[PDB]
């Protein structure tokens, strides 16, 4: 609903050619995982918000996604 | 506005409290100063000579923030009229004394200390209070927040803790303080309120249309609930949206044409 | 292309729906990066179910399980 | 009952300082403390909750691991 | 392995959170100290996070607002 569907499955083909390496993938999937990440990123977001709340900032900044995903264990 | 004149009285009552900082600052330095209650109003005195004065007459709100759960204890003033000290004008006056300390990387005796200098404060400042309602007659009264009617909130970008008082939605531990006059309120109207969200956005509107909206945001979805019941315990009408609105906007076109606007229905396009 | 999966606005819209009010302009990548690895770990995780079954089709049913793993 | 002040100061200052926290300011020991009672009471509400689907009086420490799966 | 808190002050809180469900449990000694063992992991990770927070706020003290940051990214309540 958020985001636009033909880039979005660009990259999951572009993906998807590192794997099997030969994979097509059926269209409620592909519809699945948008969904799936959509949810991600707002929450991401969320989190984010927080952090540059905590250092009196109104914008954020890829200091704040970073310490999110830090504390949600996500890359150390 | 100008105020009155401070009526000054030299005689056996003076109720006076001691070690107090004044937010906000008439420097860049803390003055450290002692407050005064006089016959109309509030004397000051600080160490350096610099002398501020409040009248009871212009005290708006008056908060009393307890120590409990703090690292400080206040007296906070919401002025009816900003006055002018420093460079600037100012609504809110507070003064505060500090309660805690920092540990570097078990005394027991020093904890006693500790309990007792927390004693003494929030008598200290309960003795005084008893007295300058006393001296007005009950007329100026010490509103004392209810701690378990509390949220957590980002009005001002930090993330604070706010509490409703008789009149008031406050927080006066953080500078600068949040007061909000529950009567001047015309709606509350929450944003992002929806499933997997974690987070909404609480928007306060005024009945003076010409007044920006207050937010407050990121507020945990668990608070959602307890909060829409303190505002119906206030008379205060509230409604829910999942998107986030453009009110200056509203505002706008609202205070442009306040007559058309209620043939729409008014506030209905909130739903 | 230049953009993964995300145009701008789309961040945009994402980072406004979480209660973000302002963009520092390095968002954008670092929000394309993330994802990225998050859509890789899903896709991974999901299409292993789809070969521990024998399917070389990978249905939306592969990708709710793939979800429950994180 | 009270026993959530027998976890001492210095153990939260000892727990801290294997977090890396270098200073420390006062009013973390009641958070702390009041942290951990929310952790610990959701485990041990889990754990319970095996203990008695397998009909038992007594918690396994088979039941506790299974609980920290759930948190 | 550790165990930074001591052992008797930790079981009297598991006891007493014992209350407030069957009212007759009893606990083996194994299970108090996976307990224990749990905990203390807890509270030292939740540290890190903590500590972590204070960083980005460019201090070096923790405070009440860097765990209740922490522990609302990690979905706690």
């Amino acid at each position: 609903l958020l985001i636009r569907k033909l880039p979005f499955q660009r990259l999951v083909r572009e993906i998807a050619q590192d794997f099997k390496t030969d994979l097509r993938f059926q269209s409620s999937a592909v519809m699945a995982l948008q969904e799936a990440c959509e949810a991600y990123l707002v929450g991401l977001f969320e989190d984010t918000n927080l952090c540059a709340i905590h250092a009196k900032r109104v914008t954020i900044m890829p200091k704040d996604i970073q310490l999110a995903r830090r504390i949600r264990g996500e890359r150390a | 506005v100008k105020q009155d004149s401070l009526v000054i009285n030299l005689n056996r009552s003076n109720p006076k409290l001691k070690d107090l900082y004044i937010r906000p600052n008439i420097a860049q330095k803390r003055m450290q100063g002692s407050l005064e209650a006089h016959v109309n109003g509030f004397r000051f005195t600080s160490v350096r000579g610099d002398k501020v004065d409040i009248l009871y007459n212009n005290i708006k709100h008056a908060l009393f923030q307890p120590c409990d759960g703090e690292m400080i204890i206040v007296l906070h003033f919401h002025l009816k009229n900003a006055i002018m000290f420093g460079k600037k004008r100012h609504t809110d006056v507070q003064f505060y004394t500090e309660v805690g300390e920092i540990t570097t990387d078990d005394d027991l005796y020093a904890e006693q200390m500790e309990r007792e200098m927390r004693h003494k404060l929030k008598t200290a400042f309960k003795n005084f209070i008893e007295k300058v309602e006393a001296l007005t007659k009950e007329e100026l009264e010490f509103e004392v927040p209810f701690r378990d009617l509390g949220f957590n909130g980002a009005p001002y970008r930090s993330t604070c803790l706010l509490q409703p008082t008789s009149s008031a939605l406050v927080n006066a531990t953080e500078w600068p303080p949040f007061v909000v006059t529950l009567d001047e309120v015309e709606l509350i109207h929450f944003e992002r309120v929806q499933f997997h969200l974690k987070n909404f956005d609480m928007v306060i509107v005024y009945k003076d249309y010409s007044k920006k909206v207050t937010m407050i945001n990121a507020i945990p979805v668990a608070s959602l609930d307890p909060i829409k019941e303190w505002l119906n315990s206030c008379d205060l009408k509230y409604t829910e949206g999942v998107q986030s609105l453009n009110w200056t906007k509203i505002m706008k076109t609202i205070v442009d044409d306040p007559e058309g606007f209620f043939e729409q229905g008014g506030w209905s396009f909130l739903e | 292309d230049n953009i993964q999966g995300i145009t701008k606005p789309a961040i945009r819209r994402l980072a406004r729906r979480g209660g973000v009010k302002r963009i520092s302009g390095l968002i954008y990548e670092e929000t394309r990066g993330v994802l990225k690895v998050f859509l890789e770990n899903v896709i991974r995780d999901a299409v292993t179910y789809t070969e521990h079954a024998k399917r070389k089709t990978v249905t939306a049913m592969d990708v709710v399980y793939a979800l429950k793993r994180q």
